């Protein structure tokens, strides 16, 4: 079984970041005004580190 | 996207020595940096992640450093075992890698024993003449070929590679061949390699006749 | 213990597709991503695509317009496809597993084997093998150099070993080189005791798997 590795929770603090490309995916960053995680549209390309798949793997990471 | 650059693509080392390897970061990328160590034939296997984090079973000889733009993957105490290609990792964007940091040996310089094979008749007969020099363990790496016929200086019609370090004698050896048609080869008598080499007081030839 | 085992043709014809099949073990594609790199002489590694747990994919923006990435969680399988390929595209492509489960932003802990992709319109091709023996040597050479030119094979790669394996040590296999007309040439050397050749043969046995053609050539002075 994998052990657990270390997690760098500076990366729920970037703003939202769609990228350059077009495409239209849904994914989601925590908000550091509201303190929620929340959806945005990520292009599919570039972007940071403060992307999530689910809500419930950004709540987890940082919340 | 990030650009790492590692600026060392070969370094010579002694197995017992710290040895640093730098890698540079076209602007910051705060700690998300890993290391991935290489051997031929080999996929890569990760060492360090998060700048400074060693991965599971990772000898503690290793320690990453660094953060920003400038990174240092440090191994305290060299084993033969670490012999290998190094190399960087982003992850902020997407990934991009380092160029990679190869580790060799250090040894004494080595001349080369230099040897040429004529083609055989059995190529000839098909209509190509290869005709083949070969450098024998050598050291250090960088090498010189140059090719003559009749003394007329070849340029363009050879290839040549060489090997990874030698396991046993920390060695290179060069292999180059000169391709030319069997009616050009048979025009010529005199086929020549001449080798340059650091260990080599001034330039060797070896050399045959097309018949003798 | 985590395995990706990768499946697929490596050779590819010029501006046609390349398919290959990551399957993994020791691990669930329902919690982790899975990467894909390739490795060239030229770019080195170069990151492409990952696919998530849930399937969402991430993109190299260079790569986007060609690449399909799907997977089967049953099956443990992940499908890589990359359309019109160029000769540029030649590489070693992998598959590798996420360091940090579902998260952005880590490293790649576990690889593939690796595909070995050439890009080339070349027809599958056998080598000729022929004898490398110089025309003279000194008396005062207590060691002398032979070896064996494998020339004219297409794709990579080719085995040699010498004297069915017995004899290891003093032997030099090079990198092929790739000739103008798109096929390889490799040589293979050994240097031996002079005082040998009269009464001792080496044989140089090429394996050439694409075209099952293998050739055990005897070598003479």
């Amino acid at each position: 079984e994998l052990p657990p590795l270390k997690l760098m929770h500076s990366f729920c603090a970037f703003k939202a970041d769609d990228g350059p490309c077009k495409a239209i995916m849904k994914r989601f960053f925590f908000n550091i005004f509201t303190r929620q995680c929340e959806e945005f549209i990520y292009g599919g390309c570039e972007g940071n580190q403060n992307r999530f798949e689910s809500l419930e793997e950004c709540k987890k990471m940082c919340t | 996207g990030i650009v790492m650059t590692q600026s060392q693509k070969f370094m010579s080392t002694t197995v017992g020595d710290r040895v640093s390897i730098t890698c540079k970061a076209s602007q910051s990328v705060g700690p998300a940096v890993a290391w991935y160590q290489q051997k031929p034939g080999q996929s890569p296997k990760l060492l360090i992640y998060s700048a400074s984090n060693r991965y599971t079973g990772v000898p503690d000889r290793f320690t990453g450093s660094g953060s920003g733009a400038d990174f240092t993957l440090t191994i305290s105490n060299l084993h033969s075992e670490d012999l290998a290609d190094y190399f960087c990792q982003q992850y902020t964007s997407y990934p991009t890698f380092g160029g990679g940091t190869k580790l060799e040996i250090k040894r004494t310089v080595a001349a080369p024993s230099v040897f040429i094979f004529p083609p055989s008749d059995e190529q000839l007969k098909s209509g190509t003449a290869s005709v083949v020099c070969l450098l024998n363990n050598f050291y250090p790496r960088e090498a010189k070929v140059q090719w003559k016929v009749d003394n007329a200086l070849q340029s363009g019609n050879s290839q040549e590679s060489v090997t990874e370090q030698d396991s046993k004698d920390s060695t290179y050896s060069l292999s180059s061949t000169l391709t030319l048609s069997k009616a050009d080869y048979e025009k010529h008598k005199v086929y020549a390699c001449e080798v340059t080499h650091q260990g080599l007081s001034s330039p060797v030839t070896k050399s045959f006749n097309r018949g003798e | 213990q985590v395995q990706l085992k990768q499946s697929g043709p490596g050779l590819v014809q010029p501006s046609q597709s390349l398919s290959i099949t990551c399957t993994v073990s020791g691990f669930s594609l329902t919690n982790y991503g899975v990467h894909w790199v390739r490795q060239s002489p030229g770019k080195g590694l170069e990151w492409l695509a990952v696919i998530w747990r849930g399937g969402s994919i991430d993109y190299n923006a260079a790569f986007m317009s060609r690449l399909s990435i799907t997977k089967d969680n049953s099956k443990s399988q992940v499908f890589f496809k990359m359309n019109s390929l160029q000769a540029d595209d030649t590489a070693i492509y992998y598959c590798a597993k996420n360091s940090h489960g579902n998260y952005v932003g880590y490293a790649m802990d576990y690889w593939g084997q690796g595909t070995s992709v050439t890009v080339s319109s070349a027809s599958t091709k056998g080598p000729s093998v022929f004898p490398l023996a110089p025309c003279s040597r000194s008396t005062s050479e207590s060691t002398a150099a032979l070896g064996c030119l494998v020339k004219d094979y297409f794709p990579e790669p080719v085995t040699v070993s010498w004297n069915s394996g017995a004899l290891t040590s003093g032997v030099h296999t090079f990198p092929a080189v790739l000739q103008s007309s798109g096929l390889y040439s490799l040589s293979s050397v050994v240097t031996v005791p002079s005082s040998s050749l009269g009464t001792k043969t080496y044989t140089c046995n090429v394996d050439h798997k694409p075209s099952n053609t293998k050739v055990d050539k005897r070598v003479e002075s």
